[PDB]
């Protein structure tokens, strides 16, 4: 349909809304792995417990580099 | 898709490393999300758009933080997303320096005065 | 032989109390089945993943117990392959937890109550449990004392 | 116990040490008042 | 070997239960016993459902 393309037009500009934010904290995540943050927290998770993961394996794709 | 299978999407992603090269990071990560399903806060989005602020001007980068506050008005007018909390409070959580105190200020509601 | 083995299957699965007809339609049954897939990750990661669904259901040391004996027997792989797909579809005090009375220097939280409030629960569920059995008690009872007669016995068939 | 934190606070000459005793003096009422606020939010009780 | 065995298979049959497998102690002894012949365990997990099915078809 016209409006089966319009959420998926919608979606794209938040997400680039979002990507400036991310961009201009300058995280060192990209749009790749921001795909992934964005669908775990629509199920629901507790941020403070992905920060923990992610605060990890940044510093464990260093020891393993 | 599910959480769990997404969960080790994300530990391919970080890692440069496949998900039959590691298993001891998913069993941390598993051992760490889990009964954190969900927040155990209340949600302030006001709050955690005022600590980008208060992070922006205590990095003195004021403008991006004036530049915020049009991107934060976009993210209202779209209104395709019904956790704003979460994905913000989560990048904030993640900062890291373009290139102090925050046990006197305000920090989300604990619900230690309602029975969770 | 292997086919033999699908017998003794059928053996276990279907007790006697006919009784030598059934057998065999049931070994017809068990062959039938097995090769319509064979015409048409590691192992461990599913534990994981069947881990976390624990964990958001609550219930800690039950995925901390499954956790415990995979990391030992790795320390048999097609066997735990069957089990993940077997699963969910068969039949399924401590005073270190909210009381603070025992232990050796017990940690200092100030007080709880908010799980001693799902320490009730922990015998609500049994409270509402053992309420049903007598639920299903006097039902399959009333459903002889209330009929028209004869209709649970064949004893009219006599 | 909360009349003697009241006035230890109360008292310059209590010491270095008084307003370290005084201290979890003042976690043992502030404890005490989450307890009355849990105990408040399942009213709507025995 | 006939010591690790025996200790494998108490340890097998926990993890049977708390996935909630439908196997006890007697079927969990013929699956180790035909898994060890060599079949693929995904086939066998639809005859063990189509048994379980067309025995309530006789009750």
């Amino acid at each position: 349909a016209a409006a089966a393309a319009a959420n998926l037009n919608a979606v794209r500009e938040t997400m680039d809304v979002l990507l400036e934010i991310s961009r201009i904290l300058n995280t060192g995540l990209d749009m790749e792995t921001l795909s992934i943050c964005v669908r775990l927290c629509e199920q629901g998770i507790n941020p403070e417990a992905l920060s923990s993961v992610i605060k990890e394996l940044r510093k464990a794709t260093e020891a393993l580099k | 898709k599910s959480p769990n299978v997404l969960l080790q999407n994300l530990c391919c992603r970080i890692l440069g490393r496949s998900e039959a090269d590691v298993a001891q990071q998913f069993q941390y990560a598993v051992r760490v999300i889990g009964s954190n399903f969900a927040p155990t806060v209340e949600r302030d989005e006001f709050l955690v758009a005022e600590k980008i602020k208060k992070e922006l001007i205590r990095q003195r980068r004021e403008a991006d933080a004036a530049l915020f506050s049009e991107l934060h008005r976009k993210l209202h007018s779209q209104g395709v997303l019904k956790n704003k909390w979460s994905i913000l409070y989560l990048l904030l959580s993640l900062s890291e320096d373009p290139r102090s105190y925050a046990t006197l200020f305000a920090q989300a509601l604990p619900r230690d005065a309602h029975s969770t | 032989s292997i086919t033999q083995l699908f017998d003794d299957l059928c053996e276990a699965l279907l007790p006697a109390a006919n009784r030598k007809r059934a057998k065999r339609s049931l070994k017809k049954v068990a062959y039938n089945a097995l090769f319509t897939n064979l015409f048409q990750l590691p192992a461990r990661n599913k534990i994981l993943m069947l881990s976390f669904d624990l964990r958001v259901g609550g219930l800690g040391p039950k995925a901390d117990r499954l956790e415990e004996l995979v990391e030992e027997l790795e320390a048999v792989g097609s066997v735990l392959d069957l089990l993940v797909q077997l699963a969910g579809s068969g039949p399924p005090r401590d005073y270190f937890l909210n009381n603070k009375h025992v232990g050796r220097n017990v940690p200092y939280s100030g007080y709880d109550c908010d799980d001693l409030s799902v320490f009730e629960m922990d015998v609500q569920s049994l409270i509402s449990r053992e309420e049903c059995l007598c639920h299903s008690m006097i039902q399959e009872t009333l459903q002889v004392m209330e009929a028209a007669p004869g209709t649970g016995l064949p004893t009219v068939g006599l | 116990i909360r009349r003697y934190t009241d006035q230890r606070s109360l008292d310059r000459s209590f010491g270095l040490v008084g307003q370290s005793f005084c201290a979890a003096l003042h976690q043992e009422l502030r404890e005490y008042y989450r307890l009355l606020s849990v105990l408040h939010s399942q009213l709507q009780l025995t």
